């Protein structure tokens, strides 16, 4: 019941057609795609190959922002909030440097 | 010529992409097209990749049709795209090696070599990738990998492919069975007059030197026993 915010494309439109209409669909649709990834190259759904260059950096980066960001969150339930604020400060450092 | 000019007649790499910001070909429009070939042909109509030469831009629109009639029938370009007004193909002087714009992706590099030389194949794929990827924000994600229009390449964006005669093993009968193995290591043949075509199954999962890797092992097998057949008759 989403569309893509890029190129317009629902579901059930990227099911009649069968072919993405940007790189947004990807991840707008990204639970139903599962199925047919699995379905289509022998149960395989993530991707373990190459990365391009210039822009592993970024990737780099925000998985660090991401592990940061649950960390973070089990940091402020224990409330040890001056470790928080140096995550959160970590975060937007790295953020910045993507930007 | 090749390394087995007698039994393999090509080794092809296939690597599809995609711009990360401009819609793919199923929903994009004519000026995000023209602007795609344009930028290509700004930055690398006139340029050199040491190693493998001079590329040239061929745009559709400008080509006669005979000329398009030539790519075709050298496998350089499908024919979908010859009566496209915006697709396009940067051919090497050498000719081995084509990238193709504006058909079912947006870019689409191609290694077609002579013998059996899978990985030297491979090894310019990646040098033309690495060398449009330092001016193109490929369409990348972390779980999936290369972005593609179908769903059959999204991942490596990798075909990989080995043309092969092999009369010997049709005629010892040894084909049949042959055929099922094949498939059972996860590779497809599709026989195309004793010419067949090895290729990856799955593009997803695996990782580009494994899949040309598997697909080098099990023609080198397939070399080695068309030899056989071939001393016995
Ligand atoms: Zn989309």
């Amino acid at each position: 019941i989403s569309a893509c915010p890029k190129c317009g494309m629902t579901f059930q439109q990227f099911r009649k057609i069968g072919r993405f209409g940007c790189s947004e669909c990807y991840k707008t649709f990204h639970s139903n795609i599962t199925p047919i990834l699995r379905k289509v190259h022998s149960g395989n759904t993530v991707h373990a190959g190459k990365i391009p260059k210039r822009i592993g950096g970024n990737l780099h980066v925000r998985r660090q922002i991401d592990m940061l960001k649950k960390e973070l969150e089990s940091l402020i339930h224990q409330e040890e909030f001056e470790n928080a604020a140096h995550v959160r400060d970590q975060i937007r450092l790295l953020e910045q440097s993507l930007k | 010529k090749g390394p087995e000019s007698d039994i393999v007649l090509s080794s092809r790499i296939r690597l599809a992409r995609n711009f990360e910001h401009i819609r793919f070909p199923t929903r994009y429009s004519n000026e995000e097209a023209s602007s795609i070939i344009q930028q290509f042909e700004d930055q690398f109509s006139e340029q050199e990749i040491p190693g493998i030469g001079k590329f040239v831009l061929i745009r559709m629109n400008d080509a006669q049709p005979l000329e398009k009639r030539v790519l075709v029938e050298k496998h350089l370009i499908s024919p979908n795209l010859t009566e496209s007004p915006f697709g396009g193909c940067l051919l090497s002087e050498n000719e081995e090696v084509s990238v193709m714009l504006n058909e079912e992706d947006h870019i689409r590099i191609q290694c077609l070599f002579p013998g059996f030389q899978l990985l030297e194949a491979m090894k310019a794929a990646n040098q033309v990738d690495d060398w449009i990827e330092e001016k193109v924000d490929y369409a990348f994600n972390e779980q999936r990998g290369y972005l593609t229009s179908c769903p059959t390449n999204v991942g490596t964006g990798l075909r990989a492919s080995v043309m092969m005669h092999l009369p010997a093993l049709v005629l010892t009968r040894q084909i049949n069975r042959i055929i099922p193995a094949i498939n059972q290591l996860g590779l497809v043949v599709r026989g195309i007059g004793n010419i067949f075509q090895i290729s990856n199954q799955i593009t997803l999962g695996k990782s580009e030197q494994d899949i040309v890797e598997d697909l080098n092992s099990v023609a080198a097998q397939l070399i080695e026993q068309e030899r056989s057949a071939r001393e016995a008759i």
